[PDB]
RNA sequence: CGAGUGGCUUGCUACCUCGAUGUCGGUUCCCUCCAUCCUGCCCGUGCAGAAGCGGGCAAGGGUGAGGUUGUUCGCCUAUUAAAGGAGGUCGUGAGCUGGGUUUAGACCGUCGUGAGACAGGUCGGCUGCUAUCUACUGGGUGUGUAGGUGUCUGACAAGAACGACCGUAUAGUACGAGAGGAACUACGGUUGGUGGCCACUGGUGUACCGGUUGUUCGAGAGAGCACGUGCCGGGUAGCCACGCCACACGGGGUAAGAGCUGAACGCAUCUAAGCUCGAAACCCACUUGGAAAAGAGACACCGCCGAGGUCCCGCGUACAAGACGCGGUCGAUAGACUCGGGGUGUGCGCGUCGAGGUAACGAGACGUUAAGCCCACGAGCACUAACAGACCAA
RNA sequence: GGUCUUAAGGUAGCGUAGUACCUUGCCGCAUCAGUAGCGGCUUGCAUGAAUGGAUUAACCAGAGCUUCACUGUCCCAACGUUGGGCCCGGUGAACUGUACAUUCCAGUGCGGAGUCUGGAGACACCCAGGGGGAAGCGAAGACCCUAUGGA
RNA sequence: GCGAAAGCCAAGGCCUGUCGGGAGCAACCAACGUUAGGGAAUUCGGCAAGUUAGUCCCGUACCUUCGGAAGAAGGGAUGCC
RNA sequence: CGUGGAAGUCUGUUAGAGUUGGUGUCCUACAAUACCCUCUCGUGAUCUAUGUGUAGGGGUGAAAGGCCCAUCGAGUCCGGCA
């Protein structure tokens, strides 16, 4: 993929639950993979800021539970580092419901965005409200 | 069916043991190219700070912006270059011949060498030329040592001595170049060698550990689970299998980690100066004050702080060299905080 | 720049910047102060901070 | 239908072990095979392109995470370049696990007159040993080569030190009616592996500072105990990873293959002689070890009555013993002291205030006080201790 | 089949069961995915009425499954604490020992060799280590068969 | 303090649960503390560990043999002067 | 509403009894059945000291072929017996 412009250590693993930041009607994301990973023995594949992957609406609507859908992930706990040496950390870990163009599922996206997710994924770019 | 891993650290840099010299001896050198000159320079480890930089990578979006880069000093003093060996091309590859000694020399150089007294700088240059005439000349080297005096926060005034090569021009130049950089008194400086902004491989003796396990010293597993609180918490499942009926050298075992010759490639030099513009408050941690001439690896370098770093124009450079880096800058906050 | 809670000047290249739940964003030059407000203390309250003398 | 190769399955045999070679599965760690799943290079196509199908060379690297099941096997999910298979006593219990098989207890079904049985199911049900030899990982002491210091050489040895993917430009281009849709090349990043390092972020930090509960030292002050910190909060150095840095290109020779010239055989022919090319594979390049390489190495200087080394002493860039490295007054090696740089968070005492209370008394607040206390780092500084002195040696 | 054996011919219930071979039975629930678990169906290889059937509140160091919470069980390991370990004084065993013994790769041999054959490698001694091999040490195999054995 | 509970301390007893000295004291082992983000992905199985916790107030489901279920669950409070 | 204070009743490392898991430590042990944490019972078919009775094809057994002095699908000793 594009360069995201910040080091990622990533914060969440498969099965990790997530916050859904949007409308689309699903309010809690169950991590299965990651999207172009490949990890090593043992190893729980990783996910973090910036990476597209597969979730399962754990908590929602009736229609949107237990869909197998893609998203990309938005907010993270645990730090990222800037090119200015500064580290990044957010209150939770979210991501957004995405279809196959890549084009947020929901029309309004609840919450701030990293600036560097912004720039990979434009469509959820404009749609975000902040952008720290 | 049993998941593939790849195997428990590199079987390249063995066998594991304590290295036999401190001072890092290079086993290859640049490739002769331009003008003539000295192909390498060395250096004491300081310690570590920041510094905030201008991209100079043309392919970077980021090319003009602030960027913090992570810097190791490393003072490097004028050195001397005392001699000049000569080697020749024999059936059984390259032997010495013969050596150009000076007359001028450091007050503290007899804590390592008998220092010569009696020798005939002339006998020795005419029996390197009847070698150049016949084609027998192989490559032309430099003794060279350090001046430990000039660095304050080393304990030692013992001189490092290593031979460094000389390469470039034609056989016939380089000789002459060599032998002018001695007779004069052997001294040259970082910048003779190096300029701000060229890659160098820094070649050095890590940090000694001691003895260390399987487990810090291969990055073998640790036992998982119920095995962890059996008996057995950091030793291998088995040293092999039943047949070959032997242990194999390949097998992560236990023993000596660390103090270990490395040659870390292709660092960038950000920059070389004199001064303090580099020192932390309060002085570097283990090491002292640095007050005198300098240089500024990017990134890491091996060994500990006051261990001799030795340095040498990159053998195999990924990148093109983007020259005199712009240092917006420096770090001079506490290592302690 | 400045640390958003206890005043002194954030030496370049270094701190971190959490970002909170509505979006505000407060910029720290270390992990005391990170801890401290964690702890639910203001600023202004503990003698060693700048905006406090 | 015919001919075979293998020794993973199964069957057969009864050669070996019944004065015991610990049974499945799993795990962990190492090596290997090729009948190749991916990756490199190729040939064919019912090859427009894209995506495929089939075949050849090829074992360098990779081949991962999960849900049911003791399972091997297998079924299933989402990822992936791909998520290949097999051997090493069905590798691996003087390594682990003990879920299954297969003791002694018990139940159910079936069979039996019965004891009791079952190649049926089910609950429970133990894991010994101080390593002599050998093997390897690391560490020393001697001897050989035949005075010492320093620098090297390189026979050999090890490596995967690198593997792979995504994205952008190429390009909405070549190709194609359209739908759809590449490549060479140049770039940016990710992943796995590898080596190193701690400025930064993070962990630890029973150094340290603070808060505070119970109890004891009459109160105060200041302390002990509460498991090897009572608990809570913060946390320096160091050590660390979850942090950061580095890890080519190119040559040379080949395989499959594409060809040139060319004869046997006037022609033709990539081959028989000759030659130009051509794989992630081989060699070199690069990294690591390596004078015990018995052809036991080279160079320079010093020295043979003295060069150098050991002991000793103060110490670590070193360290389980041993080893290694540095300093030793012509000195900053260690300690004290004072600064600097850091941790904590405002000391004791006194003064003002303080809900109240006749008063006694009074939790607490403010000031004095960026206070008090403390530091595994640095600098200054010969004050203290590196003194005295011994030994070997051509 | 629309009686025959041998007296009767399975009624209430329960049922893929701790009983169901086929079997991971079929449908549903739950999960991304569930040989599990629960509900339904159920022709039950070979359920069933004091050989007691069914059912059941309460109880349980009893067997299986799910959820919330929690977490170093794991991703993936780090640093620290105490006692050992290591060096020194003192005390001072045992297991085991046909002999020889510096081995490695192949082969051969009663077909699972440090000792045979061919090569390769190999200067001696010592320290620490984790246990690959000595089909390691420990126990005249409890399995299996055999004995004109025992209980 | 509910307490013959913990923890601390008297009276009384003891330093004889009877080998010591040394090395920031390495690997490895036994007991154990703390670990960012994730949170059972571990494993036959949450085995091991952890979580919860005392007291008062509020409040409390299915089912039931009417006894129980029940401290269900869930929520609030808690010091000193 | 109070009184009353029942119970093979509950919590409980009270004393005391027991022994689920760790398949931890130990496994030439501290110990021929031990150590630690965890766990169960604790007014009753309760626990316990002493005295006393039942004896080997016999006892005793809320039944595991359990137990009858480290000895049990028939104790131990000596004899039969070389
Ligand atoms: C039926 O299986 C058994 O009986 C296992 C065991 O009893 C294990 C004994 C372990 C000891 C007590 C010797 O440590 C035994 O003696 O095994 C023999 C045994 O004991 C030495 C080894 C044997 C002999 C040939 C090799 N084999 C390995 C182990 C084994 C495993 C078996 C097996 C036989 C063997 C024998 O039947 C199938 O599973
Ligand atoms: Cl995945
Ligand atoms: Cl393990
Ligand atoms: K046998
Ligand atoms: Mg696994
Ligand atoms: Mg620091
Ligand atoms: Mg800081
Ligand atoms: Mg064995
Ligand atoms: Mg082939
Ligand atoms: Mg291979
Ligand atoms: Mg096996
Ligand atoms: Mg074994
Ligand atoms: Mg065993
Ligand atoms: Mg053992
Ligand atoms: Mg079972
Ligand atoms: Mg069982
Ligand atoms: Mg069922
Ligand atoms: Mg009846
Ligand atoms: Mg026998
Ligand atoms: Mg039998
Ligand atoms: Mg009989
Ligand atoms: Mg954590
Ligand atoms: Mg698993
Ligand atoms: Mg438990
Ligand atoms: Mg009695
Ligand atoms: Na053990
Ligand atoms: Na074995
Ligand atoms: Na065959
Ligand atoms: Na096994
Ligand atoms: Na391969
Ligand atoms: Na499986
Ligand atoms: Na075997
Ligand atoms: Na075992
Ligand atoms: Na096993
Ligand atoms: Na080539
Ligand atoms: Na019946
Ligand atoms: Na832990
Ligand atoms: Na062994
Ligand atoms: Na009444
Ligand atoms: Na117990
Ligand atoms: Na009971
Ligand atoms: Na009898
Ligand atoms: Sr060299
Ligand atoms: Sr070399
Ligand atoms: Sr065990
Ligand atoms: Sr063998
Ligand atoms: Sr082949
Ligand atoms: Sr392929
Ligand atoms: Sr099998
Ligand atoms: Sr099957
Ligand atoms: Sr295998
Ligand atoms: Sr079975
Ligand atoms: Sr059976
Ligand atoms: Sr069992
Ligand atoms: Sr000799
Ligand atoms: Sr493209
Ligand atoms: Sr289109
Ligand atoms: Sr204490
Ligand atoms: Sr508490
Ligand atoms: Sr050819
Ligand atoms: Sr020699
Ligand atoms: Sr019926
Ligand atoms: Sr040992
Ligand atoms: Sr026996
Ligand atoms: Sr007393
Ligand atoms: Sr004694
Ligand atoms: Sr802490
Ligand atoms: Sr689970
Ligand atoms: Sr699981
Ligand atoms: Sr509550
Ligand atoms: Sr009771
Ligand atoms: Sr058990
Ligand atoms: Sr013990
Ligand atoms: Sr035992
Ligand atoms: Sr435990
Ligand atoms: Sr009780
Ligand atoms: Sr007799």
């Amino acid at each position: 993929m594009e360069a995201l412009g910040a080091d990622v250590t990533q914060g969440l693993e498969k099965g990790s639950l997530i916050t859904c930041a949007d409308n689309t009607g699903a309010r809690e994301l169950k991590v299965i993979s990651v999207h172009g990973y490949s990890g090593t023995k043992n190893r729980h594949p990783k996910a973090g800021l910036g990476d597209k992957i597969t979730v399962s609406v754990t908590k929602g609507t009736p229609e949107m539970r237990r869909q197998v859908l893609e998203a990309v992930v938005v907010r993270q706990r645990k730090p990222i580092r800037r090119p200015d040496g500064t580290r990044v950390k957010f209150e939770d870990n979210a991501a957004v419901i995405v279809d196959e163009n890549e084009d947020p599922r929901g029309t309004e996206l609840k919450g701030p965005i990293a600036r560097e997710v912004a720039q990979r994924f434009g469509s959820v770019a404009s749609a975000a409200t902040m952008i720290v | 069916p049993q998941p593939s891993r790849p195997r428990k650290g590199s079987l390249g840099f063995g066998p594991r043991k304590r290295s036999t010299s401190e001072t890092p001896r290079f086993n290859s050198w640049p490739s002769d190219d331009g003008q003539p000159g000295v192909q390498g320079f060395a250096g004491y480890k300081a310690g570590m700070t920041h510094v905030v930089l201008v991209n100079d990578e043309p392919n970077s979006p980021r090319e003009g912006m602030e960027e913090t880069v992570p810097v190791t000093v490393i003072e490097t003093p004028p050195m001397r270059a005392v001699a000049l060996r000569a080697y020749e091309d024999t059936p059984y590859g390259q032997r010495p011949l013969t050596e150009v000694w000076t007359d001028e020399f450091h007050s503290e150089l007899d804590r390592t060498l008998d220092v010569p007294e009696d020798h005939d700088p002339d006998a020795a240059e005419e029996q390197i030329r009847d070698a150049h005439e016949a084609g027998d000349l192989g490559d032309l080297r430099l003794i060279t040592h350090t001046v430990p005096d000039a660095v304050p926060s080393v304990p030692k005034k013992k001189p490092d001595v290593m031979e460094t090569r000389v390469g470039g021009g034609s056989v016939s130049d380089r000789l002459d170049h060599a032998l002018d950089i001695v007779e004069d008194g052997g001294e040259h400086a970082m910048n003779d060698i190096f300029r701000a902004g060229e890659y160098a491989d820094v070649a050095g003796v890590t940090k000694g550990k001691g003895t260390q396990g399987p487990v810090k010293r291969w990055g073998v597993q640790k036992r998982k689970g119920k095995h962890a609180r059996q008996g057995w918490r950091r030793r291998i499942g088995n040293l092999g299998p039943w047949n070959p009926s032997r242990v194999r050298s390949t097998v992560p075992q236990q023993g000596q980690t660390g103090y270990h010759q490395r040659t870390e490639l292709n660092k960038r030099l950000i920059d070389i100066g004199e001064g303090d513009e580099p020192t932390v408050d309060g002085g570097f941690v283990n090491y002292g004050e640095v007050d005198g001439p300098y240089t500024l690896v990017k990134g890491s370098v091996p060994g500990p702080d006051k261990r001799l770093v030795r340095f040498r124009p990159a053998v195999r450079p990924n990148d093109q060299p983007r020259l005199d880096p712009e240092v917006r800058y420096v770090s001079n906050e506490s290592n302690q905080g | 720049r400045e640390c958003d809670y206890c005043g002194t000047d954030i030496e370049p290249g270094t701190g971190t910047m959490f970002v909170h739940k509505d979006g505000a964003t407060t910029h720290f030059c270390s992990s005391k102060c990170e801890n401290n407000a964690d702890l639910g203390r203001e600023a202004r309250n503990l003698e060693w901070t700048d905006t406090a003398r």
